[PDB]
């Protein structure tokens, strides 16, 4: 239903790979990176009164 | 009929297919035609 | 460098291009610098005859291209309107007639801006 | 003598009170006005004392203004009487002046001691850091008062010192748990505030009208320092002033106008400098470049219409706006103590004390909600920061704000999708540039498409740093003598550079094609450090063998230059639509955007009639009176968008 991402708290990936973008496309990896740390014209000139 | 009335086209005989089609019910053509002219009189949506 | 031969080879692109729909705006394409280039430019017979060419080439291109040069041919049509010229005329008549089959221009823009004028003229 | 002026200072007769005041708290607040001597004497107090004595830590002192670093550097060069650079140092992020083990006290800014963390997270090196100018509010301060609230419970020992203004003081003692405020209230030569008694139309013309009325009448020597809101309202009451000069009589004495602002060239950014001469009144225009950097002798009045001009990054369609908004009281009395630099000074604003105390607000913004966060989430990802929402920061980004630097980092390939920072993502922390830059080098290293042009990519990107000084007056003029087959304005950088060289850095080129020189040097010093960081990372060697094991110096230089900037900047490509250009994101909709009047894809589409290119790339989608597009590059092809980056573009094409 809905997807959540932890991070892991304290060898490397060369790439993301095309495999991984498919599982989590990128609108979801904004808010699932947040709900898994928890969060569910002026005119040209006047003065500052000027009515 | 009048949420799309501001912008609308010529053909009404489209039109007239189209809410006929995606509705599935069948209108006669001349039966359809006195509620146009019933959706034309009405002042507020 | 003479300007009736310039005249004459817009109403010649022109005519191939009524002929030859819908097919050929790649053939047509190269040409769509030098017309634009004499619409900003000038007046009376040269603007007449380069934007008839123009209007005859709007319904050979493609959607997003159409809609973009059929919007800055209604701004010269519409400064253009009170024109007592028959050769003017001739070709804003032309220019409506394409331009009403571009789904950018929308019936609501030609019942308020349009349509009053021209039935007036 | 020097000893005889330091017991002058306010903050000397304090002193005695405030070193028992240190050694017992570990957070102090300073609460003092400008020209208190906070900054200069403090930390020359502890070297008295021995506070570093035998130890091998030192103390840093943190000013946001690089400008500012130096110069008071020197000053404790003067009273401690030791040359620069051996007891008294100053690292900026150009010329390090330091000794590494005889320098005790250095005055580095804002922006390198968070660099410091990402190397060495707990300050092995220091004792006493001492924020200085902290109601500044920079976004290099803000993280750096969050991060070092971390730290005090990993070590003790460190003392942390913060110098702030009068009316943002109360809100710093809140946030490190109400530790102690002191106060030092040193003001020279106070100001005479005057106000008007009624609201005016258009304060233009009443700025005009209250120069003369110091003009005519007024004692003599006296300058004028007014304050402008930006480049094109300075102009425009330049030229008005110079009629109404001229129209005047014979009897009234010369006034000489002298506009300032940063992107004004240098040649006439000393002409203020200059002491006037008798017989003639100078009356300067500035933007916010006089409050706060400069200083100008012998302004004794200062009108002060009450407008400042900001910049708020909207991040769901991502685009800044800048607009002119109604200046906050704090920014109000930084203006009025411009006035009392020499002497005493007059204080001339245009509104009302009503409008004064109930329309105008205390704090400005804090410029961590206003600015881009997608440098500094990389910043903190990379310090061992899990959770972001619960970070103890002062003014909290808005999610929106905060959700689409999480998104732009995974775009770019920075974070895995598990959310580990992966192995260019370590890379883009070390560069001294944005995360979108530093993939743009990235690519024109390794990748398949794109190799062998990071000659010419680490030209464009010291450019793009540089835009908005380079050219003398327009654009058009500059790039037309230059060359004259650009179509997109990044070739152009490439080209005024590459012949910037073959003229071997020459100062006469540049009045010859209207182009900065002062620029162009800043240009040079950010390419030889981006090349400095590419060879310790390796992209130089990776380079140059896919120049030699492919040859190609053809004209698909300038299209692999296309392909990168692509990769590093996906998410700013527009699609021209019916109306004109419109936005291609999935979020964000056609915003309808229009090319400035600056760039050469201006010129080209109304000057020339080239048929305009159906993608377009741009660096920076700002709106000052209508949206518009800066810094543009024509993609021909529409199959590089889905090749260079199909994690958007598979999509949307």
């Amino acid at each position: 239903k809905k997807l959540v991402i932890k991070l892991s708290e304290n060898p490397l990936v060369e790439y993301v790979t095309e495999k991984e973008y498919n599982e989590v496309p990128v609108e979801e990896f904004g808010d699932a990176l947040l709900r898994g740390m928890g969060w569910e014209i002026h005119p040209d000139g006047l003065g500052i009164g000027a009515k | 009929l009048k949420e799309n009335e501001e912008n609308e086209d010529g053909n009404i005989e489209e039109r007239k297919e189209k809410i006929q089609h995606e509705l599935g019910i069948n209108i006669d053509s001349l039966k359809f035609n006195e509620l146009v002219k019933l959706m034309k009189n009405i002042t507020d949506y | 460098d003479h300007v009736p031969v310039r005249i004459v080879t817009a109403h010649t692109l022109s005519t191939l291009a009524e002929n030859s729909y819908p097919y050929g705006i790649e053939v047509f394409n190269v040409v769509l610098e030098p017309l634009w280039k004499g619409i900003r430019s000038h007046r009376g017979k040269v603007l007449s005859s380069f934007l008839k060419a123009v209007g005859s080439m709007i319904p050979l291109m493609d959607p997003e291209y159409a809609g973009y040069y059929t919007t800055e041919a209604m701004r010269i049509i519409r400064r253009e309107f009170d024109s007592p010229d028959d050769e003017m005329k001739k070709t804003i008549l032309l220019v409506l007639q394409k331009c009403s089959a571009v789904e950018s221009i929308t019936p609501k823009f030609l019942r308020e801006e349009i349509a009053p004028e021209f039935f007036q003229k | 003598t020097i000893q005889e002026a330091r017991k002058l200072l306010p903050v000397h007769q304090y002193k005695d009170e405030l070193l028992q005041e240190i050694k017992k708290n570990q957070v102090l607040i300073i609460m003092g006005e400008t020209g208190s001597g906070k900054t200069t004497q403090l930390p020359q107090y502890l070297v008295e004392d021995g506070f570093t004595d035998q130890g091998k830590l030192q103390i840093a002192i943190t000013q946001p203004r690089r400008v500012a670093a130096t110069s008071v550097a020197a000053r404790v060069a003067d009273e401690m009487n030791v040359v620069l650079g051996k007891e008294v140092g100053y690292q900026i992020r150009f010329e390090d002046k330091t000794t590494p083990n005889k320098t005790v006290l250095k005055y580095m800014t804002d922006g390198m001691l968070l660099r410091e963390f990402l190397t060495d997270s707990k300050l092995s090196k220091y004792s006493c850091i001492m924020i200085d100018e902290a109601h500044e509010r920079t976004l290099a301060t803000d993280i750096l008062i969050g991060l070092l609230k971390d730290i005090l419970p990993q070590r003790p020992t460190l003392k942390l010192l913060i110098s702030s203004a009068t009316m943002n003081a109360k809100k710093f003692s809140e946030f490190f748990d109400n530790c102690p405020i002191f106060n030092v209230p040193g003001r020279r030569y106070p100001v005479d505030i005057h106000y008007t008694l009624q609201p005016e139309a258009n304060y233009i013309h009443a700025a005009i009208t209250t120069i003369f009325q110091i003009h005519t009448t007024q004692s003599l020597p006296g300058d004028i320092l007014v304050f402008l809101t930006g480049q094109e309202e300075i102009e425009r009451t330049k030229t008005k002033l110079e009629e109404i000069m001229s129209k005047l009589g014979s009897r009234t004495k010369q006034m000489i106008i002298t506009p300032i602002y940063a992107n004004l060239p240098q040649e006439q950014q000393l002409k203020i400098f200059q002491p006037t001469p008798e017989n003639c009144r100078k009356v300067v225009l500035a933007t916010n470049i006089a409050e706060t950097s400069l200083t100008i002798d012998g302004i004794r009045y200062v009108i002060d219409p009450g407008f400042v001009k900001e910049n708020s990054y909207v991040p769901s369609t991502g685009m800044t706006q800048l607009l002119t908004v109604p200046c906050s009281r704090a920014s109000v009395d930084q203006r009025a103590g411009r006035a009392g630099r020499v002497g005493p000074g007059k204080c001339f604003r245009i509104f009302t004390k009503w409008s004064y105390l109930h329309e105008l607000e205390l704090m400005p913004k804090p410029e961590i909600t206003r600015t881009n966060l997608s440098n500094t989430v990389l910043l903190l990802l990379s310090l061992g920061v899990t959770d972001l929402i619960k970070f103890p920061l002062m003014d909290k980004p808005s999610i929106p704000t905060l959700r689409k630097s999480l998104e732009n980092l995974y775009i770019l390939g920075a974070l895995n999708s598990k959310g580990t920072i992966t192995r260019l993502g370590k890379m883009m922390c070390e560069f001294p540039c944005e995360p979108e830059f530093a993939k743009v080098l990235y690519t024109a290293a390794t990748h398949e498409q794109c190799q062998g042009v990071l000659e010419e990519c680490l030209t464009i990107v010291s450019m793009l740093h540089e835009t908005p000084s380079l050219f003398i007056g327009q654009k058009r003029d500059a790039a037309a003598s230059v060359l004259s087959e650009v179509e997109s304005d990044h070739i152009l950088y490439l080209e005024i550079f590459n012949q910037w060289r073959n003229s071997k850095f020459s100062r006469s080129w540049c009045q010859d094609h209207k182009i900065q020189f002062k620029t162009m040097l800043r240009v040079r010093n950010i390419r030889n450090q981006l090349f400095r960081c590419s060879e310790k990372v390796g992209l130089v060697e990776k380079n140059d063998q896919a120049r030699m094991k492919i040859g190609n110096i053809a004209g698909y230089i300038n299209a692999r230059i296309t392909r990168c900037f692509i990769s590093g900047f996906p998410m700013n490509i527009v699609q021209l639509g019916p109306t004109g250009y419109q936005t291609m994101g999935r979020s964000s909709g056609g915003l309808n955007v229009s090319v400035h009047p600056t760039s050469i894809l201006f010129v080209n589409h109304k000057e020339k009639a080239q048929r305009p290119s159906k993608y377009v790339l741009y660096q920076q989608l700002m709106l000052t009176s209508k949206e518009f597009i800066r810094d543009c590059l024509v993609i021909p092809k529409e199959e590089w968008l889905i090749d260079m980056v199909p994690q958007i573009f598979k999509d949307l094409i």
